């Protein structure tokens, strides 16, 4: 998107790309859980956007101790993906006892 | 509570005594017991083969984590070393829990 004099113009630019992954590992700070919003849209048609990531490490209040680590996804392997070219991947669950969904 | 391990079924417990070396018997019979013995005692070696699993970080912390070392300045009676009088002992206790695991 250009912005030239306040006169923006938003084209198309196929030649870029978008890098993407998963944390099987679970070396990452696992975030959800934590019930954020911003939510896949509890309806269909509308669409939205993706919120941004940042965690937290172990601190003394303004400060941080030694053993706060630090991380940096781009240390990881990713999906260079280009449009036209497609992602997929898949997940299976583990036993649990099923939610005792009854009064 | 004192850390550690719990077994419900933990290794035996090694129990030895010196063979009763009964000291010089009466000449003539009597019908109480022998209390006489040689003060005798016994040496040896303890061998203890103990073998361990582990598992190691895979983590990709990409800051260096902590790491436990003896302080690298100059001191009078190294650390864990013999004093001259060959009696030696721990400068500081030691822990496990170092290595920086995503929660």
């Amino acid at each position: 998107v250009t912005q030239n004099e306040g006169t923006k113009t938003i084209a198309n630019n196929l030649t870029s790309t978008i890098q993407v992954f998963t944390d099987s590992e679970y070396q990452l700070p696992y975030v959800l859980g934590s019930a954020h919003q911003g939510c896949l849209p509890p309806f269909p048609a509308d669409v939205f956007m993706i919120p941004q990531y940042g965690y937290l490490t172990l601190n003394n209040g303004s400060q941080a101790v030694g053993r706060s680590s630090f991380y940096c996804l781009e240390y990881f392997p990713s999906q260079m993906l280009r449009t036209g070219n497609n992602f997929q991947f898949t997940y299976t669950f583990e036993d649990v006892p099923f939610h005792s969904s009854y009064a | 509570l004192m850390g550690g391990f719990g077994l419900k079924h933990p290794p035996p417990q090694i129990l030895i005594k010196n063979t009763p070396v009964p000291a010089d018997p009466p000449t003539t019979f009597n019908q109480s017991k022998l209390n006489s013995f040689i003060t005798q005692y016994s040496t040896g070696q303890v061998s203890v083969e103990i073998e361990w699993e582990l598992q190691k970080e895979n983590s990709k912390r990409w800051n260096p984590e902590i790491q436990y070392t003896s302080n690298y300045y100059k001191s009078t009676s190294v650390d864990f070393a013999v004093n001259t009088e060959g009696v030696y002992s721990e400068p500081r206790p030691i822990g496990t829990r170092y290595l920086t695991r995503n929660l």
